[PDB]
RNA sequence: GCUUGAGUCUCGUAGAGGGGGGUAGAAUUCCAGGUGUAGCGGUGAAAUGCGUAGAGAUCUGGAGGAAUACCGGUGGCGAAGGCGGCCCCCUGGACGAAGACUGACGCUCAGGUGCGAAAGCGUGGGGAGCAAACAGGAUUAGAUACCCUGGUAGUCCACGCCGUAAACGAUGUCGACUUGGAGGUUGUGCCCUUGAGGCGUGGCUUCCGGAGCUAACGCGUUAAGUCGACCGCCUGGGGAGUACGGCCGCAAGGUUAAAACUCAAAUGAAUUGACGGGGGCCCGCACAAGCGGUGGAGCAUGUGGUUUAAUUCGAUGCAACGCG
C-alpha cells in the first residue's frame, strides 16, 4: 500500500442464496478457519430471522444491516470523512457480528438472530455503535 | 417589531473568532451572534463551518424585524468571513454589497512583538 | 470594498478583497517594527527575483 | 612662467541631505452617549484577564500621543551614523552644458578638533501604542525562559552628557593604467521623430564574468589586477582588551595598556563522510486498514539473581535468553 495498488480477490457466493454479501458475512462470522460452523450458524439465525420478522431472507438482512452502515466516520485532528460502500457494508457487518458476540443468550444464532432482530427496529448494540461514530462524526463535522 | 426591512451584516472574522452583528443602515445592533457562542470552543471556532452556523444562528433571532436586504461588511482576516456571507445568501437575504472594511494603519502605533514560537 | 447588488445574480464573487488587503497588508501588520528584518527581506525577496 | 591637477564664475538638473515651523488622512487607546446581548480575548491546548454593575460587536461625538500605508524600486541623498505624508522658511553638497578666470593654490595626516545608531545618564515636559523590570497564568522534572494576560522605566520633545556597535563593502584616503556583457538612476548633444526613434557623451550605482591575483573561497575598470604617495594597524592560543597607573566621564563606563602563569597548538578555506527536532524524491507489515497473539493464570523450557560442596563452561541491546 506503500507502493502497490491492488486488486481485489473474488470470494464465492453463497451456497444457498447466491449472495457474495452474505458470504463476507459468514466470512465476517467465521473464526480459526471454520468455514461450515459459521455458515450454520449464518443458516440458522437468518432463517428464525425470517421466520420472525416474516419478511424473507436476505431482505430481512438487508434491512436489518441497512440500519448500522455508518454515513461518515472519523496536532491530532479526527476528521470526518465519508465512508467507501464497499467499506460501508464491511463496518456494518464487523459491528453486528462484534455485538452478537457481546449479547448473553445461548446460542450464536440466537445471538446473531436476536442481535439483526434488535437492528430491524434499530435499537441494538451496533445502531449504538453507528450511533457512537456519527456523533463523534457529527460533533468534529469543523473540518473539512 | 419596529420592521426596519433594511439592515448591515458587519461579519468580523479575525483569527481566534468570528462574529457577526447584524444591523440597520443606521448602526444600531439588532442581534449578533458569534462562533464560540455556537458551541465548539477552542480551535474549532476559528474555522468556516463555525463561522457559517454563527451566521445561520444571527440569521435567527433578527426574525422579528423583517429584513430582506442587506450589505455586508467584512473586517479582518480569518478563517471566516468567505463561509459567511455564504450562509447569509443561504438563509433568504438578498446580499446588496459586499465591502471589506478591514483597518489599515497609513503606518500609525507600532505593533506587538510576539511570536518566538 | 463595495458592490452593488446587481439585477439578476446569485453570487456576487467580488475580488475586490483579492487584489489588495486580506493576504499580505494585514498579515504583515501583526507583527514586531524592526527597520533590521525588512532590510535584509526585501534584500533577499529582489536578490530571489532573478533568472 | 604654463595648463592637462586643484579651485572660482555663468545656466540648469535630480534628490527621504540638514535645521526650524505648520498641517493632513488612516489606525490604536481612552472618555461620554445610542442600539444590543451572552460571551469576549487568548492558545498547540488552556488558564490568568475582561464581561449581565452590560463586555465584545456596532454607530455618533470628543481628546491625546506616536508613526507617517499605497508610491517604494540590489531606487535616491549623505563623510559616516543615518534620512520616507504634504506645505513654507533658513541651509549644505553633488552632477551636467558651453565659455571665461586664477594659476600647482595639490595629496595624505601622528597629536588636535568636530560629527557619531541604539541602549544609558541629567534637568524640564509629554506619555496613544509597544515594552526591559515586575506580577499573574501556563509549559516543564525544574522554567528566575520561550507562549498567554497585564505592565513601569524607556521609546517621543527641549537642552546638556556619553561615545560605543557584526559603527561591515568584516576591504583607510588620494591619483594613474589594464579585455567585456546585461541592467538601474540622473544629466546632455546630434541626427526624417517620420515607433515602443537612432547614434553618442558624462555622474552615481547593481548583477555576471576575462586576464591577473588569491591558501582557497572569491575579487574582477566601483579590484582583492598592475603601480605611486601618506596614514592606521598586526606578530601563536589563553590569561586579556583584563589588572595597575594616567586622561575623560555625573555614573554606567570609555580610552591608553601590561605581567606572572599555562598550552602545543589556536586559526582560515576547501574535501570525504557522518549527523540534523534542514529540504526534495523513494522503499519495507514501518505506520495506517484488519485478524490473531504476548504482558494476567497453570505448566514447559531458557536466562538473571540467590542458594550450594558443586549448582561446568560459553552466548547478553537489536543480532543473548527452549541459544551452543
Amino acid at each position: 500500500p506503500r507502493r502497490r495498488v491492488i486488486g481485489q480477490r473474488k470470494i464465492l457466493p453463497d451456497p444457498k442464496f447466491g449472495s457474495e454479501l452474505l458470504a463476507k458475512f459468514v466470512n465476517i462470522l467465521m473464526v480459526d478457519g471454520k468455514k461450515s460452523t459459521a455458515e450454520s450458524i449464518v443458516y440458522s439465525a437468518l432463517e428464525t430471522l425470517a421466520q420472525r420478522s416474516g419478511k424473507s431472507e436476505l431482505e430481512a438482512f438487508e434491512v436489518a444491516l441497512e440500519n448500522v452502515r455508518p454515513t461518515v466516520e472519523v496536532s491530532t485532528y479526527q476528521v470526518p470523512v465519508e465512508v467507501r460502500p464497499v467499506r460501508r457494508n464491511a463496518l456494518a457487518m464487523r459491528w453486528i457480528v462484534e455485538a452478537a458476540r457481546k449479547r448473553g443468550d445461548k446460542s450464536m444464532a440466537l445471538r446473531l438472530a436476536n442481535e439483526l432482530s434488535d437492528a430491524a427496529e434499530n435499537k441494538g448494540t451496533a445502531v449504538k455503535k453507528r450511533e457512537d461514530v456519527h456523533r463523534m462524526a457529527e460533533a468534529n463535522k469543523a473540518f473539512a | 417589531r419596529k420592521q426596519v426591512s433594511d439592515g448591515v451584516a458587519h461579519i468580523h472574522a479575525s483569527f481566534n473568532n468570528t462574529i457577526v452583528t447584524i444591523t440597520d443602515r443606521q448602526g444600531n445592533a439588532l442581534g449578533w451572534a458569534t462562533a464560540g457562542g455556537s458551541g465548539f470552543r477552542g480551535s474549532r471556532k476559528s474555522t468556516p463551518f463555525a463561522a457559517q452556523v454563527a451566521a445561520e444562528r444571527c440569521a435567527d433571532a433578527v426574525k422579528e424585524y423583517g429584513i430582506k436586504n442587506l450589505e455586508v461588511m467584512v473586517k479582518g482576516p480569518g478563517p471566516g468571513r468567505e463561509s459567511t456571507i455564504r450562509a447569509l445568501n443561504a438563509a433568504g437575504f438578498r446580499i446588496t454589497n459586499i465591502t471589506d472594511v478591514t483597518p489599515i494603519p497609513h503606518n500609525g502605533c507600532r505593533p506587538p512583538k510576539k511570536r518566538r514560537v | 470594498i463595495k458592490v452593488r447588488e446587481n439585477e439578476p445574480f446569485d453570487v456576487a464573487l467580488r475580488r475586490f478583497k483579492r487584489s489588495c488587503e486580506k493576504a499580505g497588508v494585514l498579515a504583515e501588520v501583526r507583527r514586531r517594527e524592526f527597520y533590521e528584518k525588512p532590510t535584509t527581506e526585501r534584500k533577499r525577496a529582489k536578490a530571489s527575483a532573478v533568472k
